[PDB]
């Protein structure tokens, strides 16, 4: 739900006061959305361990984690191992027993894409589309012909 | 003449190669939708599927998904060329590929799509190209900052022996307020608490709980058909609960109104600040236009800082000429021998850039490292044209 | 490196077992030096300001990247960062007939940024032409405003 | 939800829809311009590359086994073939490499005996800078393997 | 004394200019033992 | 607790940085234990307790 | 190495301070490592020539 101004400060601000005291480390960035989605990059000296310096950014980011949106902390907080340019992007399509882009984005992530992400050291998953989810359309007019709130 | 086959002989990193396997990303203007992205990303999946078909083995678009970022705005279609035997000629292969493809979004459209080679070598590192960024140092806003960047990005435009310079990704689009009136809330008899997750439960959407579907447990989301939150007249439509048990509209304790908001704020280094990609200009390179472009920051309002072959071989080739003396003297004892071999050097690389100035290629990896193979031959040649004849 | 790690992850099971005022407030897990080496004074001369004013600006500007920067264990301040401060009188909150509860809940409920969704939303209907986001309540800027809470 | 006064009961159906559909809409695939979705398996700062794709066996090996009907996998974007490729036009130019200095050889010494020596000299050497540079750290990169090349 | 100097990579062009070197540096010792040890044995062996 | 020691209510926007919001009261009313008694709480019956 | 980087420490926080603001260093241990150097360089030398 959240805006570009909303996340800015509410999440983006309070991790980038609340991470620092790191070992190798020339700078920080970040891109905070409207769609209501932050997303911090530190970068790290070359040649420095990635296994150790993934740890300390996401350790002294959970001393950050409860002066953060109850919305934001269920939601999906992450910390992995960069690498803007994906390899393999396999594509998964219907030919016979016809579904839609929507019934595959589910079993592909239900089956599959739960084991990529830990099979054979993979930084971060990317999915395309979304996994299944019990949705709830509320109308409004019957809402209020009975006297009701959201 | 070696000398000025070289200096003038522009510098690379590493060539960007045909690989079976590139992309094209797109971006419509403030604030369009996903049916109206929708529809560029049909014709550029029609260009590769018609236009080019002893040519694209498969295309994979992907409408609602930038490398600037996300939302209804961005788009990419994802390439996989047909392998490089039935696809023989320049034109089959992916520089003239990426050529005529960019040739037409720039043409029959009125959005903005590209197309580029992956850069086989890493994100960073272009050459005679940038990465600049503008930090707001002092209690300066996103209102006052932009408009330094846009004194920048106009500066360098306005005068640039040039430059090619603009934004990253901040279009600037406008954002629908709601102001609640407290002092009304509380008379009609509203806690502020349910009007707030109203609003956020319907439009926005919100994690209730989560349930179990197929043996795994996903998630319940709540938020309303799409048709009573498509524009700000729908907003009356919700009636919220009054403590004396009767409904409110929206409309009542609310007040609404546009305004003009950014959709990305980027933060580099735990402050504010907008970041700008441009390149060398088509006779300089970096270095030029890099302390080219501090110059232009410097005469910029208050508040407003900044912050972004190598200089490697200058050093890393000193060590190449004091350790050969050594080695030609750690065998060849005297302060003859060790000038002898000396001469070789610019013998064969003289060749070296004439053969690669000549041809297409440039100063990059491969060729730094072709010169010190093809010293290590004429120490070899020269060296037995001494130690046999000594 | 590895040390530090051990001791700030299973401190983070307790956690949870911690009254909430302390969550929200400063836990930390850093590297010991009881001996600091640069002691960077900040004083004012001319436009004068006050032992208050400068540990502010001081907080607000250099502390955050110090600390950061070149492998700092942690960084100390002498005085502190501002912050909008109250001064509660109980025979004004007694003539009118009021708490400290009151005040509490009224800034935690004026005070706060909201997730207002959009327009043209995330699953549309088929051919809508605009798509922006919604902007609700807005955190707090001044003091004039803290002092316009009903 | 609710029974009003007259024992009439209110469900959520009534007052909402009920579709099992997806969690987030923002994003779509068309495997060309034919509805899908799939996985985008992006790298680990540090990963094996060709190793964590090439693993496997896997990938999803046994995700290609109990899919319903009409589901199949398809290959877009894939870095696989590319390293296929390299390796096979250095290790045809190593040999070609051979073969043309075999003629060289022989041109001017017309002993068959002694275009045979540098012939069986330089097979030994290249195996040696494998045993090096595995040992080393190195791997068989776009660059030490042009340096067996050059 | 031309190779291994330049060896001393930097930055991003890290391996790059590194690998380059040691690779073929590594090559030469290896080419010159075998120079020094096998080329020589065999060529006295049997070369004519 | 919110009157003699202070309480972290929530966080506000100053100048860019988001900083904290502190309750407490005016140092006069809270220096020595004869101010306990000045504070007044609510009751149920919405009328004043010492 | 922490405190000779720099640069930094602070070097763009020595810039853009408004009215009257000025650094001053109390208490640093940077100019004894300076001294402890230049007095052993200096007893090499020393060394040498005697
Ligand atoms: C945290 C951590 C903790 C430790 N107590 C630790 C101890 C030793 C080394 C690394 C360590 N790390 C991190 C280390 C994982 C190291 C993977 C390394 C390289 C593999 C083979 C290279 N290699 C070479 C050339 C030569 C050797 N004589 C050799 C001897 C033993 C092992 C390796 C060798």
């Amino acid at each position: 739900g959240a805006d570009a101004k909303t996340v800015q400060d509410t999440v983006t601000q309070v991790i980038e006061q609340n991470m620092n005291g790191i070992d190798n480390l020339m700078y920080m960035s970040s891109n905070s959305d409207s769609t209501g989605t932050v997303q911090i990059t530190l970068t790290f000296e070359s040649g420095t361990d990635a296994d150790i310096a993934q740890v300390q950014v996401q350790n002294k980011l959970q001393l950050a984690m409860p002066l953060l949106p109850q919305e934001v902390q269920q939601q999906g907080v992450s910390v992995e191992k960069s690498s803007s340019s994906f390899l393999m992007v396999v594509g998964v399509i219907n030919t016979d027993g016809t579904m839609t882009q929507e019934d595959i984005s589910d079993y592909v992530a239900a089956n599959m894409k739960d084991a990529i992400s830990r099979t054979s050291g993979v930084g971060d998953v990317q999915l395309f589309g979304s996994q299944y989810a019990m949705r709830i359309w509320m109308n409004p007019n019957e809402l209020n012909k009975f006297q009701l709130t959201p | 003449g070696m000398a000025y086959l070289f200096v003038r002989l522009p510098s690379s990193f590493l060539p960007d190669e045909d690989q079976g396997v590139f992309m094209t990303m797109v971006q419509l203007p403030a604030g369009a939708t996903q049916e109206r992205t929708q529809k560029v990303l049909n014709e550029v999946t029609h260009y590769y599927l018609t236009k080019e078909k002893n040519n694209v083995e498969s295309v994979f678009a992907v409408n609602g998904f930038g490398f600037a970022g996300r939302g209804q705005n961005t788009g990419i279609a994802f390439v996989s060329l047909k392998d490089w035997a039935d696809r023989p000629g320049e034109e089959n292969k992916v520089e003239a590929i990426t050529m005529r493809a960019t040739r037409a979004f720039s043409q029959i459209k009125d959005a903005m799509v590209f197309a580029f080679n992956l850069p086989a070598i890493v994100e960073l590192g272009t050459a005679t190209g940038f990465d600049f960024e503008l930090i707001d140092q002092a209690g300066l806003g996103h209102e006052k900052l932009t408009q330094a960047r846009n004194q920048l990005l106009a500066e360098a435009a306005k005068h640039p022996m040039l430059t090619s310079v603009r934004p990253n990704g901040l279009e600037d689009t406008p954002q629908f307020k709601i102001d609640i009136d407290q002092e009304k809330a509380q008379a009609l008899g509203v806690s502020i608490n349910d009007i707030n997750t109203t609003l956020g439960a319907a439009w926005g959407g919100s994690y209730v709980n989560d349930f179990i579907d197929r043996g795994r447990v996903k998630k319940v989301y709540v938020m309303s058909e799409a048709k009573y939150r498509m524009l700000p007249d729908d907003i009356g439509d919700w009636y919220v609960r009054a403590a004396d048990g009767q409904m409110v509209p929206f409309s009542a304790f609310s007040s609404s109104r546009w305004e003009y908001g950014s959709p990305r704020l980027e933060r580099y280094n735990g402050l504010p600040s907008m970041e700008i990609l441009g390149q060398a200009a088509p006779g300089k390179s970096t270095g030029e236009a890099m302390e080219l472009m501090e110059q232009l920051a410097s005469k910029l309002p208050t508040g407003v800082g900044y912050d972004w072959s190598g200089n490697q071989a200058p050093s890393l080739y000193a060590i190449s000429l004091i350790v050969v003396f050594l080695c030609l003297a750690a065998l060849y004892e005297s302060w003859s021998i060790p000038f002898s071999v000396m001469l070789v050097v610019p013998l064969g690389v003289i060749g070296a850039l004439l053969a690669a100035t000549f041809r297409g290629l440039t100063n990059d990896v491969y060729f730094q490292v072709g010169l010190l193979t093809t010293i290590g031959l004429s120490a070899k040649n020269a060296i037995l044209i001494v130690e046999f004849a000594k | 490196d590895i040390a530090q790690v051990q001791v700030q992850n299973k401190l983070q099971l307790a956690m949870p077992l911690l009254p909430q005022e302390v969550q929200q407030q400063g836990v930390s897990v850093e590297k010991s030096s009881s001996s600091f080496l640069m002691v960077v004074g900040v004083i004012n001369t001319d436009g004068t300001m006050t032992q208050e004013d400068i540990s502010d600006y001081v907080a607000a500007n250099m502390k955050d990247a110090i600390s950061r920067t070149s492998g700092v264990g942690d960084v100390q301040l002498f005085g502190s960062q501002y912050a909008m401060r109250i001064w509660m009188n109980p025979n004004e909150l007694n003539k009118f007939q009021l708490t400290p509860v009151d005040v509490i809940t009224a800034i935690k409920a004026q005070n706060a940024q909201v997730a207002a969704g959009q327009l043209g939303g995330t699953p549309p209907v088929k051919g809508q032409q605009l798509n922006a986001s919604i902007i609700a309540q807005t955190r707090l800027t001044s003091t004039e405003e803290f002092g316009k809470i009903l | 939800l609710k029974v009003n006064q007259d024992g009439s009961r209110v469900l959520l159906r009534d007052v909402a829809k009920i579709e099992l559909g997806g969690e987030n809409y923002d994003i779509i695939a068309e495997f060309n311009g034919q509805p899908a979705s799939g996985l985008g398996i992006k790298l680990a700062t540090g990963a094996n590359a060709l190793d964590t794709a090439a693993a496997i066996r896997a990938e999803l090996a046994k995700m290609e086994p109990f899919f319903p009907s009409g589901l199949k996998i398809v290959y877009p974007y894939d870095t696989t073939p590319f390293v296929k490729i390299s390796i096979h036009e250095v290790v045809k130019t190593l040999v070609e490499a051979i073969i043309l200095v075999f003629l060289v050889m022989y041109l001017f010494l017309q002993n068959f005996r002694a275009t045979l020596i540098p012939t069986i000299a330089v097979p030994v050497v290249l195996l040696g800078t494998f045993a090096v540079l595995a040992a080393f750290g190195f791997s068989i990169n776009t660059l030490t393997m042009f340096g067996m090349v050059l | 004394a031309v190779f291994v100097p330049m060896a001393f990579f930097g930055g991003s062009t890290g391996a790059i200019y590194r690998q380059f070197s040691i690779t073929i540096v590594s090559a030469m010792a290896l080419s010159v033992l075998v120079a020094l040890i096998l080329t020589p044995a065999l060529c006295a062996t049997m070369l004519k």
